[PDB]
Order: C-alpha cells, then structure tokens, then sequence
C-alpha cells in the first residue's frame, strides 16, 4: 500500500542531580535515535537531503516530545526517559520547570493514556509531523503535503478498522497536534534559555538543532 | 550543521 | 448533526459578518472582541456552559479565533489581509512594518491553503467552533463537557464534509491539520502583541489590553 | 476581566 502502518510501527519498534541535565542529556541521545527512525519511514529517505535536514530540524522536538509522552503512559507522575532514567512531577517542578512538565502530563501524557493511544498511531502522528508542508525552505511542500495525506488517510482507515466502534477516534488523535505544536514551542523557549545561561551542559547534536541557520 | 548530514547518510 | 447543526454553526459566522498597518490590526483585533462574544453565543451550547468557562475558552482561544476568521477572509486578496474595519494590509505595509515574517507566516500557512482548498464559510465555523471548545483550557470547571462539544463539533464537520465533498476524502483531516498552524502563528502574534504592549508605541484598546492581561 | 463578563452577560 501507498503508506503502511505496519512499516511505521516497525520504525516505532526499530529504535525504540539536577533533572534539566538529565532531560538535556537524554534529548542529544534521542536526536541520533531519531535520525534513524527517520530512514525507517516510507518515502522519507527518497526525499532531497536538504528538505530532509528541514523536515528534522522543523521537527525534532514535537517528533521527541511525542515519543517520551507516549513512553510515559505507564508511570503515574512524572516522564520516563530514554537513558532509562524518571523523571518525577516534583522532582520537575523542584528544578523550575513545573509550568510545562505539567502540560505535557495532562495535556499529552494523559490524553494518551485515556484513550489508549497505540504504537501506530502514536508512529503515524509523528510521521503526520514528520511530514509537515508548512516547513520553510522546502524544495518540494506539493510533494510533502501528499506524503502526510497518504498517512493520515492510511490513520483514517487503521482507526475505521482497528478501532470502528469509536468514530471521533481519527479525529481525536490529530487534534493532539496543536497541543503538541505548543508544548513543542514552549518546550524550546526553555532550551534556548539553558544555552543562554550556560548553567546546563548541552551536548554536541542537541546543540546544532538549537543553534541557527 | 555537521552532524545531521553525516548521519542522514547511512 | 442533530446536537450540533452545521446550518447554526454557519449561522453564527453569518450573523457576525462585516496608518501604522499594526495600529490598524489592533484597532480590528478589538472591534473584533466584542463580535466574536455573539458568533460565541451563537455557537450551540455555548451559552448554557458555567459563565467562567465561556470566560475562560475565549481568554484561551481568543487569538486563533480571530486570526481564522481573518485569514479565511482574505483568500480574495491577493497579497495582504481584509481586515474586519473595511481595510486592507498589503505584505509589504507588514514588512515595512516589521512583521513581515509572522505576515508571511499567516499568508503561506493560512490563507493561501483556505484557498487551495475553497474552504467553506462551514468549515470555518466548524473549525473555530472546535478552537472554542478547547479542553487543555486551563481552569475550566468541567473539562470533559467541552470535550464532549469538541466531539459534536468535528462529529458535524467530518458528517458535512463527507456529504458535501464526497470527491474528497481527505479534506476532513486538512482541516484539523490547519490548527497547529493556527496554534503555532496564534502564539507568535500573541508574542507580538506583548511586544506592543511592553514597547509602548502601539495604540491599545480596552478589550484586546483585557485580554493581553495575565489570568 | 470587566468587559467579557459584561458582554457575556445580557
Ligand atoms: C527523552 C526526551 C528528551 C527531550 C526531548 C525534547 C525536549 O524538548 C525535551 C525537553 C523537555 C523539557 C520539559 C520536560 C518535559 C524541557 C526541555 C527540554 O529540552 C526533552
Ligand atoms: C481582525 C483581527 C485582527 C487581528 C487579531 C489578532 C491578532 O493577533 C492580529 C495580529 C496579526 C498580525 C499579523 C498580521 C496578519 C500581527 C499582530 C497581530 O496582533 C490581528
């Protein structure tokens, strides 16, 4: 099929002190990892390398952001990292950032959990904003606008299927993409203020998608 | 941005 | 559809229809406050919801809400924005301004895919009907009940778009996938008018400065 | 919030 869901849950299956280091340390390391989930989705690798340096750089964090939320469903207060380590709602609000950590609990975390969001889903909607045409500089968006059409009809039909009795789920799912577009804001503003006040070791990728083109 | 480009290579 | 009509939803937008080129989209954003209480009102079930949820949703959603409208407004335009005043913002008056970026931001994201799309004055009310009902809202006293009028709302819309562009069977979602853009330029013209605001060259009313206030 | 409530009101 034009878009499987099964190769973007193989992509999904594939890769998968002070609590702001351990955040920051855990995101360079997600940044190689994700590289290569990147590859792993249909298409993606076919495209020009410069649209592919856009599409990653325009979406790291969301496409991160996502990713931890959804690996967080299990714990009851706090985030789980990829560096194996937790990082708990107090420990979070303890090192000043409460205020954001918060949102990403009730806003994503939760409404992930609530409907029991599944690896495919969860894959798709980051491939939704892995494939976003409203990236700036893009060599060909008329290409990028029907990559993200084909997942998210290949969504439609996964949740027509695997899920029939609920028909507001498809819809549900993608309107967790504004909250996530927010949080993925909000959550940069912190990191380019860490670099700022140089208080927090920042390692070397996590630093060339902060720093400018 | 080295890094990026390096690993957009296999 | 029967909870949540698409023809009242429509109807709401229909009721509400219409030298600083910044001045000007802030003397627009305020005239525009006052209107899009009654398009709210108008909107199903709004009304009957806890007076301080109404308050609430629209110190919430306030920005996206207005920018849609105006953004659907301006597909007739060629390069600027139909302001709600009966005047025109060119991109180049935005740039000779400044905005310029967050300009062109609204010109690529928003407008120039209503257009690319005939997005329909249905459709628009759908979506800003479901950027009203937003339950991340922080204070709302029940959450679950404008989630509950988020559902009916894209429920319609989905329903209306399947009936009325049966050609399309996509188009449902390219309309929710406008909202991180609307989300995402939402906050940056909100970062804007902060600047206005702290910067004190910009002409303020009483209204859009309720609004820039903190909770 | 003067105005909303006011105008939320009648
Ligand atoms: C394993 C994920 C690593 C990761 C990835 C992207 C990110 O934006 C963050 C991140 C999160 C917060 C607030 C906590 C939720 C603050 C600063 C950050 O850099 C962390
Ligand atoms: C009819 C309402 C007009 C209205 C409402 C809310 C807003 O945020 C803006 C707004 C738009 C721009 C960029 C121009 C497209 C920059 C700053 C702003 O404040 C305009």
């Amino acid at each position: 099929e034009d878009m499987p869901v099964e190769r973007i849950l193989e992509a999904e299956l594939a890769v998968e002190n002070d609590p702001v280091t351990n955040i920051c340390q855990a995101a360079d390391k997600q940044l190689f990892t994700l590289v290569e989930w990147a590859k792993r989705i249909p298409h993606f690798s076919e495209l020009p390398l410069d649209d592919q340096v856009i599409l990653l750089r325009a979406g790291w964090n969301e496409l991160l952001i996502a990713s931890f939320s959804h690996r967080s469903i299990a714990v009851k207060d706090g985030i789980l990292l990829a560096t194996g380590l937790h990082v708990h709602r107090n420990s979070a609000h303890s090192a000043g950032v409460g205020a954001i950590f918060d949102r990403v609990l009730t806003e994503l975390v939760s409404k992930m959990r609530d409907m029991q969001m599944d690896k495919t889903e969860l894959g798709c909607l980051r491939a939704i904003v892995l494939f976003n045409p409203d990236s700036k500089g893009l060599s060909n968006p008329a290409e990028v606008e029907a990559l993200r059409e084909k997942v998210y009809a290949s969504l439609e039909a996964y949740c027509k299927h695997k899920y029939p009795e609920q028909p507001g789920r498809f819809a549900k799912l993608l309107l967790r993409l504004p909250a996530l577009r927010s949080i993925g804001l909000k959550c940069l503003e912190h990191l380019f203020f860490f670099k700022l006040i140089g208080d927090t070791p920042i390692d070397t990728f996590l630093m060339e998608m902060l720093e400018a083109p | 941005h080295k890094i990026l480009h390096r690993l957009l290579q296999d």
